[PDB]
DNA sequence: CTAACCCTAACCCTAACCCTAACCCTAACCCTAACCCTAACCCTAACCCTAACCCTAACCCTAACCCTAACCCTAACCCTA
DNA sequence: AGGGTTAGGGTTAGGGTTAGGGTTAGGGTTAGGGTTAGGGTTAGGGTTAGGGTTAGGGTTAGGGTTAGGGTTAGGGTTAGG
């Protein structure tokens, strides 16, 4: 409400703007969108989680791009976590080359 | 004003076409007599665990009323993850 | 002596927020100390599996005649996807069906 | 094909068809909400249940329910049937893991 | 010309008796190491295991098969049957989720 | 010199019986065998590589039986006695 | 060089003491005290990451009894966590009082 | 000074490390604090366990 | 309308002293504290038996309101038979 | 400052003295009457129970407590014992034929 | 610094009445599946024993784990846009 | 500010090696009993219907309930011994 209340947190515009590249002239539902914030957020819990895991098992306290591209290929399967380790390569060299 | 309560007119709540409609729809072409019953009583340990597992949350928050929110948590943490309604 | 403020996500190309990544990672009692590289590989992922998962929901909404992504087409396209029914295994998409899958002996003469 | 009397097992097929293309609930509401309210009295008195609650509640069971009838349908065939019974609901649930 | 030679069962009742009052393992451990061995060299090569790490595998390995025999069996009776059916194992692995 | 198609054989037929019948199989067919033979390379194919996968993040080249638990509980099956 | 080897922690005395408290005549194996070891890790594991979840949900950032009182009824069964839930509540009764 | 110093598991009167138990907490990454009787809990509840499963 | 408490005495009555004022009359020196339960139990089921015959005996005869005279003629069945009271 | 404590075992056995020469009821009415209202809801509805039913109903329970209770202390003091237990209970229970 | 205290704003849950209309209950007819009996085959139960082979008992040593010593960069906390 | 990185040596340890004999499997053999093929019996629900219990909104009000904000104090934190 606007009563000084308290506003949550979502990732409606990012899940538009990656329909709106994939895909022109097409749409969305809030269902659909409900749909694709609970499975960002479930996929994003459980990496965390297990590059947390990963961390604790060995004996080191930092959570980094290793970590979390071990944790990807442990739960992704196999293409998907080739593709998946690909962007997230491509996207560190990005930001190591410009920032 | 309302002198009534709910009674256990609640077991056969689960209608007979409602379940043959729901085997119709899973894929069962002839449903036995005896399974009603016992779809009945399974449904009624499924949600009496939920229900349970929702109060427990309900009274850990200090509430007095079970949200969609306890709800979803409680069948993820059984290992049933619903989606659409929440967040 | 600030010049400009750039934003993370123009700077690492990405369409997901590194910050709220990073702010959940520190705030979410995983660890002590967060990566810089970790959250921009998360997103990066995330971003992936989102703009597939749209993908297949738009070819679905698209081969059902229709312009807007329902919950029956994401999970006709979950079902469909080998790699994302099996990533997806405990999860259940609500107002769904199945698919029409009738087997050989259910079939008439 | 006339109206007075069909073939049997014919009409169910044109039925399963039909129901395997609508997401529309299958268990009436007004029924299930007594039935919630019901179980939630051995518990604990004076509880309001939200609106949303019984929604996916009844979302859940009935995706349970299909779940459970394709598991006992695919027990069926096996002893070269084409029907249920009591006795295969059991079996498909103890070997899920859940009777235990 | 009577060595009393025993009918189809009972020597298998008294087999499954003495195999389930015991402890000890049935698998070799060798062979079971020469396969492993052969699995990760499919992934990196030069690997070096560790003798309990087989002995916890070729463990896992049997409580799995011990498990799937029993499930096995019980769809056998289900399916009035007594002899276990690759049928009866894919149905097995089909209702547990193994499928994939 | 290892036949890498003499180890699916390694797993041989009366240690299938034993074990079938340690389970509780009185009949056992043929067909049996090599369905679970290849059902425990499987099995065994995504547990190795779940260990390769930890042994590779540990910076290590020996994989250990902490490692192998690690990866049997990720998987959903928590091993007790060997380890800790 | 030096010594100074790494000291691996173990509950082997605890489960040692409980045995003779319970029967003071027989003896618990090292594959069984092994076994008990990874038993109440694993326990101690599940309570931990169930309190830590209450703890997340509700935002409040602290584990008080309440949040292992409803972890134990959570994750233990009928019985058994009735049990341990009184022998919790003695616990800090005693606690509190002397 | 000091007087004396009490174990916590004799003031407890449980057999179980409550000082591992809070230090298990404390650096366990489970949350920035951790209570005080809340490893007492534990520990008879794990207590509670381990005599049942021994018994 | 209604009552807001529908526990409707769950086997409550039945208290300590209550027990400890029973227990006295046959002898009982020492009342042990695990014994209120199990009295309740028992309580509980007897009255149960008993109501359920007296229910059976009332429903007989279209009847919705049930008398000392069906009670007492349920109970000598079970094999007490009560003087005074039903008659 | 004295108040003379009498030592545990003669303000019992005064008691049982006192409750032993006297005719009066111990159990209270209307929470029987909740009691046995509440397990008769659990056969038909809307039930009407009479006073000299519950009554008889109180008197019958007494008697079969005060039996039990005497049953009890009878095994107790053969068993070299002094107080009741649960397992004397259910001796005696399961001699006299009751069962559970 | 965060959790136990109090006033209190607004929301959301419940209580209750209507209007039929999609849906539910039974009983009316009948087709084909579940099930018992039985008989024909061929599949695996039961040896089996000579050859495969494994684990028992040790030696080693050289690739690998990591321990503790030095040093700095990455991570966090601050403020404020 | 200290966790992670690097170079360095110790130090456990697993792979590689020997041989052998005692345990056990491999491929061929006799034959029992279970299996799925068949046809006969029975009643089990499938399908239609029309009498009619009851459900989805449509549109109200009231007062329980969550907690927003503010105050404050004490339990977890950090540190060394």
């Amino acid at each position: 409400k606007k009563r000084k209340r308290s506003r949550k947190e979502s990732y409606s515009v990012y899940v538009y703007k990656v329909l709106k590249q994939v895909h022109p002239d097409t749409g969305i539902s809030s269902k659909a969108m409900g749909i694709m914030n609970s499975f960002v957020n479930d996929i994003f819990e459980r990496i965390a989680g297990e590059a947390s895991r990963l961390a604790h098992y060995n004996k080191r306290s930092t959570i980094t791009s290793r970590e979390i591209q071990t944790a990807v290929r442990l739960l992704l399967p196999g293409e998907l976590a080739k593709h998946a380790v690909s962007e997230g390569t491509k996207a560190v060299t990005k930001y190591t080359s410009a920032k | 004003k309302r002198h009534r309560k709910v009674l256990r007119d609640n077991i056969q709540g689960i209608t007979k076409p409602a379940i043959r409609r729901l085997a119709r729809r899973g894929g069962v072409k002839r449903i036995s007599g005896l399974i009603y019953e016992e779809t009945r009583g399974v449904l009624k340990v499924f949600l009496e665990n939920v229900i349970r597992d929702a109060v427990t949350y309900t009274e850990h928050a200090k509430r007095k009323t079970v949200t969609a929110m306890d709800v979803v948590y409680a069948l993820k943490r059984q290992g049933r993850t619903l989606y659409g309604f929440g967040g | 002596a600030r010049a400009k403020a750039k934003t993370r996500s123009s700077r690492a190309g990405l369409q997901f927020p590194v910050g709220r990544v990073h702010r959940l990672l520190r705030k979410g009692n995983y660890s002590e100390r967060v990566g810089a590289g970790a959250p921009v590989y998360l997103a990066a992922v995330l971003e992936y599996l989102t703009a597939e998962i749209l993908e297949l929901a738009g070819n679905a909404a698209r081969d059902n005649k229709k312009t807007r992504i329902i919950p029956r087409h994401l999970q006709l396209a979950i079902r469909n996807d080998e790699e994302l029914n099996k990533l997806l295994g405990r999860v259940t998409i609500a107002q769904g069906g199945v698919l029409p899958n009738i087997q050989a002996v259910l079939l008439p003469k | 094909k006339k109206p007075h009397r069909y073939r049997p097992g014919t009409v169910a097929l044109r039925e399963i068809r039909r129901y395997q293309k609508s997401t529309e609930l299958l268990i009436r509401k007004l029924p299930f909400q007594r039935l919630v309210r019901e179980i939630a009295q051995d518990f604990k008195t004076d509880l309001r249940f939200q609106s949303s609650a019984v929604m996916a509640l009844q979302e859940a069971c009935e995706a349970y329910l299909v779940g459970l009838f394709e598991d006992t349908n695919l027990c069926a065939i096996h002893a070269k049937r084409v029907t249920i019974m009591p006795k295969d609901i059991q079996l498909a649930r103890r070997i899920r893991g859940e009777r235990a």
